[PDB]
């Protein structure tokens, strides 16, 4: 009967990998190499992922592609927390296998503060008793949680697609916790959850845009696709073009 | 783009 559920769980990315010399002692340059890497695989995978969302292909090709482009840090963020949630309890920050962050990588990063704010995140699943089924349905919300002020060149069909994915957010909470103040409990802190995404988002978007800029300056390598989107895409986000919709102020 | 191109 969970149509939607089955899709969502159906459609999950395996865990890609970053390959990072995890032998070599530890450095901001030899770190965000791998981070850059994981950025890059991640979106590939984003965007097979993202492609079998139900009604996804309704969209404009270019507003598939944009809300592909602004929501994308997000997205690994939510993700990523999870991840390290479930692999590690919460303890570390599991990005992917092979890229596990310890306190001292943390720092080691330069992302400190960054991770101090995606170690909550991680800690929020928990604390909040998140479902697999609730992730996955917030998950799926992110990819529509960003657009751009300007207009979507179709954007009837964005909000029409988006609160569908609210109502199936809904169902899966009006599921098993039959009550009023339950249901209502529930929804409330989850939409509290999805909108504390977009500050950590927004915090990376901004280091990104930085490290890319002084990169010529550190021996750290961008794909030539992460750098495009973090060129072309980020900095309008930045510059407040791109915002956010958010269930609260 | 980069991604527009390997997107389609
Ligand atoms: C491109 C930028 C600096 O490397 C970056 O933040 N990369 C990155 C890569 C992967 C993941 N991940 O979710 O596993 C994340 C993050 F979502 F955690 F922030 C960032």
């Amino acid at each position: 009967q969970p149509i939607f559920l089955n899709v969502l769980e159906a459609i999950e990315p395996g865990v890609v990998c970053a390959g990072h010399d995890n032998n070599q002692p530890d450095s901001f340059a030899a770190l965000l190499s791998s981070l850059n890497e994981l950025g890059e695989r991640q979106l590939v995978h984003v965007v097979k992922w993202a492609k079998a969302l139900p009604g996804f292909r309704n969209l404009h090709v270019d507003d598939q592609m944009a809300v592909i482009q602004y929501s994308w840090m997000g997205l690994m963020v939510f993700a990523m927390g999870w991840r390290s949630f479930t692999n590690v309890n919460s303890a570390m920050l599991y990005f992917a296998p092979d890229l596990v962050f310890n306190e001292y990588r943390m720092h080691k990063s330069r992302m400190y503060s960054q991770c101090v704010r995606m170690r909550h995140l991680s800690q929020e699943f928990g604390w909040l008793q998140i479902t697999p089924q609730e992730f996955l349905c917030m998950k799926a919300l992110l990819l529509f949680s960003i657009i751009p002020v300007d207009g979507l060149k179709n954007q009837k069909f964005f909000d029409e697609l988006r609160m569908n994915y609210i109502k199936e957010l809904d169902r899966i909470i009006a599921c098993k916790r039959k009550n009023p103040t339950s249901c209502s409990r529930r929804f409330y802190q989850l939409t509290k959850l999805l909108d504390s995404v977009q500050p950590i988002a927004r915090e990376l978007h901004q280091f990104a845009f930085d490290l890319l800029i002084k990169s010529h300056m550190v021996s750290v390598d961008f794909p030539e696709m992460m750098a495009e989107i973090i060129s072309v895409q980020v900095p309008k986000i930045l510059s407040g073009k791109v915002k956010p919709i958010y269930f609260h102020t | 783009s980069a991604f527009s191109r390997y997107y389609t």
